[PDB]
């Protein structure tokens, strides 16, 4: 991209990653870098009550709780 | 594709047959072991009283089976609903398959 | 094993000989080669991939030519018949004399030396052409289309390639990878004729349906891809034992079912109605889409979901676990199963994404189809050649002998080894006119001189022979034309071969 | 045919009651276990006949050893009429059957 | 294409009910697993010297006086007797439930899948 000439050494790693702002901090100092293997992606809560579904309605306060 | 459509709706069909029938005895063997307790109720007290969990009958105060077989009603008391339990889900739990089969089908 | 100054020659051989005969195939004015087997197949064609098909090569270079032409055949299909011309002409002219002038290697750096100067003469010669005049493209279509000899219900629907690969042209990658062909998905119809044959919006889907799975005809909700992904998770993001007696069919396919009904309520959320999952889906992924009515069509083909999430032009979702109407389902969209002749047909149209359009084909049979898809796909190609680039460039010996030139004057003006090289490629550029004074049965020496003299001042701009009229000729007179595309391609395609084969001289078992 | 079907009686004859050792077979290296596991904590016996025969851990030791091993060996004697019965009723196949075809 | 699908049908009806019959069968010989268990349930529970009328033999049974609780019998082996302790037994007579549990619950997916391919046949043999 942009040309040869502004093709340049990055000061730290070389990161290509799907850019986390959504309003995510763009700058940070001395950087703990959790780097997640894992995705997130809302864990629900099947632990707690009403693991059980006989009706759409067993969704709903799963929802709440994860 | 129906097949899985297909699949599941065979499954789930004869997972749900069995909390049928097993409920009513379950009643029953609770009503039974209700009515075993009121048939040595029967006899005021007895030392011949027997309950037990096999071939053998182990000598037991019917007092102690009272409570042991009332317990026994009890146990059979519970089933009934985790059966319902059973009988609750399952039932449309083929239909969710069978709901995809249909609506593609109307699609 | 096979090795040396044979293979050399060999190098020579194979692909001589086999661009040797081929010559006489190409042109719209083509002499026709014909085969038999010791089976009694006969063949009669000017297509030189047909006959690179059934004829056999007991030479590896005869074989690795295939290759290349297969290379062009992948790029487009047409000019491989040309590329083999090429090469093997080079390797025929500057190998013999520089190779017993000794070396492999002056020849190919001027490989490169002869592959800009054309490329140098390309930005002369070739001059742009419009996708907004349909013409503009449609003259080098029908130009293009009239190679296999149909222009009749061909040409119509070459505006259909002149309008679903221009309409799916999209995708830039930043240096725009736009220009394309592929993303246009072919329609069959049994039945309709190539007259109703039109474009509809996205990619019109013909190949999973041969009935209804998406609703009839629907218009605002949206066609939705779901992607794998749709299996169960029995605990939180996790899966525990699975169902094995009363009441884990209760509690585990339970279990199975929140973290889909999870799933499926952000599909329904973005409002769809007829919803098209692709493979991994869940029975519990259909049935809340069953609760809210909206169609899950599970267990379909990737491509047909890419021609769906290019017939809404929606994507593909990269996470289904969080969903959006961005995702799939995008602009208002629309989905549409119509049964013309024979078998429904889901039209999933108003596509976002840049439009996007496919090529409708309904003939009466499906011949009457094929016939003109054939010469349609030359279009469709040669579309997507006036995307990439789009300038039209003069036929015949008119990019050949300004080349040489171009390249003799580059020996005029280099005048060092590679000026020979030079004046042994500029040398293959005379083919078009050969083949052109062969397919029209003219003499060509003259007609030689007279393309010199139609460089020495024209530099034969578009001033080649075409054997087709049969005269040296202006190719804006005769109106023919390609694309920089298709020209430095076919070009460039048999000068890496040139160079390749001379790069062998050693074949071990 | 009925030659089709003929030496497979014989065949799953000797298979049949080898399949109840493989479970024997399978409980067998339990009793092992379960040898192992009596110190003599509770009574050790062979029943073999109608008569309770009193044993030992030693009297079983070698026995559930060679039981096991037993409960092997009429594996093999099946392993001999298994490929006597299913290979020449083999044969026997396409001789009565075209010949009923005749 | 029918008569072959006619003959053909014949064994995957009989894979089916191969099948059939054996899963239904395991849980008789489960039933005598948590049997002596419980069996040896209340044996523990109560004590040694209680009576027990035991069976003597058909249209009989004969009392007798328990004096030992924590001998317990398991049958594995050939045709042996581990007269086992109160827990042990137990847990064989647990543990015998697992082990035939997986043989006989693997037979019903197997079952349907034989009239899977039955009732493909019924159809190719009724189309």
């Amino acid at each position: 991209g942009r040309s040869q000439m502004e093709s340049m050494l990055i000061s730290g790693y070389a990161l290509n990653c799907v850019v986390g702002s959504q309003g995510m901090p763009k700058r940070i100092v001395n950087a703990k870098i959790a780097c997640l293997d894992f995705s997130l992606q809302k864990t629900k809560m099947k632990l707690g009550v009403q693991v059980v579904i006989t009706d759409p309605e067993k969704l709903d306060q799963i929802r709440q709780r994860e | 594709a129906f097949t899985e459509l297909q699949a599941k709706v065979i499954d789930t069909q004869q997972k749900v047959k069995l909390a049928d029938i097993q409920i009513e005895q379950l009643n029953r063997t609770k009503k039974h072991a209700h009515l075993t307790d009121t048939e040595i109720m029967t006899l005021v007290d007895e030392t011949n009283m027997y309950e037990g969990v096999g071939r053998m009958f182990i000598l037991q105060s019917k007092e102690a089976i009272h409570s042991q077989l009332l317990e026994k009603q009890k146990i059979a008391e519970e089933k009934i609903k985790e059966l319902e339990q059973k009988k609750s889900y399952l039932e449309r739990s083929v239909k969710e398959a069978e709901d995809n089969i249909r609506e593609m089908l109307m699609a | 094993r096979e090795s040396g100054r044979k293979v050399q020659s060999g190098n020579i051989n194979a692909a001589k000989t086999i661009a040797d005969i081929i010559r006489t195939c190409l042109g719209p004015k083509s002499m026709m080669k014909m085969l038999l087997d010791p089976m009694g197949g006969i063949v009669m064609t000017n297509d030189g991939n047909a006959i690179l098909r059934e004829i056999q090569v007991q030479h590896p270079a005869a074989k690795s030519m295939i290759e290349i032409s297969r290379t062009q055949d992948e790029e487009v299909g047409d000019g491989t018949t040309s590329v083999i011309i090429l090469a093997g002409e080079m390797l025929s002219v500057a190998e013999h004399f520089l190779e017993q002038q000794m070396h492999p290697t002056v020849v190919i750096s001027a490989y490169r030396k002869a592959l800009d100067d054309m490329i140098s003469t390309l930005k002369k010669i070739s001059i742009p052409v419009d996708i907004s005049d349909s013409d503009m493209m449609l003259n080098i279509i029908n130009s293009s289309i009239t190679t296999k000899a149909i222009s009749r219900w061909s040409s119509l629907a070459c505006n259909i390639a002149l309008d679903a690969v221009k309409m799916v042209q999209f995708e830039e990658n930043g240096r725009k990878e736009i220009d394309i062909k592929k993303y246009a998905r072919v329609e069959k119809i049994p039945g309709g004729i190539i007259e109703d044959s039109c474009v509809l919006r996205g990619v019109m889907i013909n190949k999973d349906v041969t009935h209804p799975r998406m609703r009839r005809y629907i218009k605002n909700p949206r066609i939705v891809l779901l992607d794998s992904s749709l299996e169960y998770k029995k605990g939180e993001s996790q899966t525990d034992i699975e169902i094995t007696r009363e009441e884990d069919f209760t509690r585990i396919l339970q279990m199975e079912e929140e973290y889909i009904q999870q799933l499926c309520e952000d599909i329904i959320q973005l409002k769809p109605d007829v919803v098209i999952t692709e493979k991994g889906i869940s029975d519990l992924a259909q049935h809340y889409l069953m609760r809210a009515n909206i169609t899950a069509i599970r267990r379909v083909r990737k491509t047909d979901n890419n021609r769906i999430a290019r017939a809404c032009g929606a994507r593909i979702v990269s996470r289904p676990e969080e969903l959006r109407e961005d995702d799939v389902g995008t602009g208002a969209g629309l989905l549409e199963i119509k049964k013309i002749g024979d078998e429904y047909f889901t039209f999933i149209t108003d596509c976002k994404d840049p439009k996007a359009c496919t090529i409708l084909l309904r003939g009466a049979s499906k011949e009457i189809l094929s016939e003109v898809e054939r010469n349609l796909q030359d279009a469709m190609q040669v579309c997507r050649n006036v995307l990439l680039d789009p300038q039209l460039v003069p036929g015949g010996g008119a990019s050949e002998m300004a080349v040489a030139h171009a390249l003799t004057e580059k020996s005029k003006a280099m005048t060092g080894v590679e000026q020979w090289p030079y004046r042994a490629v500029a040398q293959a550029l005379e083919v078009i006119p050969r083949t052109l004074i062969q397919n029209c049965g003219a003499s060509t020496i003259r007609l030689l001189t007279s393309l010199r003299a139609k460089h020495t001042q024209e530099n034969c701009e578009t001033w080649g022979v075409n054997g087709e009229t049969g005269t040296l000729v202006d190719m804006k007179e005769l109106g023919i034309w390609e694309p920089l595309a298709v020209k430095l391609q076919t070009y460039k395609t048999a000068v890496e071969t040139a160079v390749l084969l001379l790069r062998i001289d050693d074949i071990v078992s | 045919v009925e030659k089709y079907q003929q030496l497979q009686k014989d065949l799953s004859k000797s298979m049949s009651g080898r399949q109840k050792l493989e479970a024997q077979l399978t409980e067998n290296n339990i009793v092992k276990e379960e040898l192992a596991l009596l110190d003599g904590s509770n009574v050790v016996f062979k029943l073999l006949g109608p008569v309770l025969v009193k044993q030992e851990l030693g009297e079983a030791r070698a026995t559930v050893g060679k039981r096991l091993d037993y409960i092997t060996a009429e594996i093999k004697r099946y392993e001999s009429q298994l490929r006597d019965l299913e290979r020449q009723s083999e044969q026997q196949r396409e001789t009565l059957a075209q010949l009923q075809q005749e | 294409n029918l008569p072959q699908l006619e003959m053909l049908k014949n064994q995957l009806d009989q894979e089916v009910e191969f099948l059939s019959t054996s899963i239904a069968q395991l849980k008789v010989v489960q039933t005598k697993y948590v049997e002596a268990k419980d069996c040896l349930n209340v044996l523990n529970k109560s004590n040694e010297g209680k009576e027990l009328l035991v069976p003597l033999t058909s249209s009989m049974y004969v009392p007798g006086k328990l004096h030992d609780v924590e001998h317990v019998l398991i049958d594995v082996g050939t045709g042996y007797y581990v007269e086992k302790t109160a827990e042990d037994a137990k847990d064989f007579f647990k543990r015998k439930i697992d082990f035939l549990t997986k043989q006989m619950e693997k037979i019903q997916p197997a079952l349907q899948e034989k009239h899977a391919m039955k009732q493909a046949v019924m159809e190719m043999m009724s189309q």
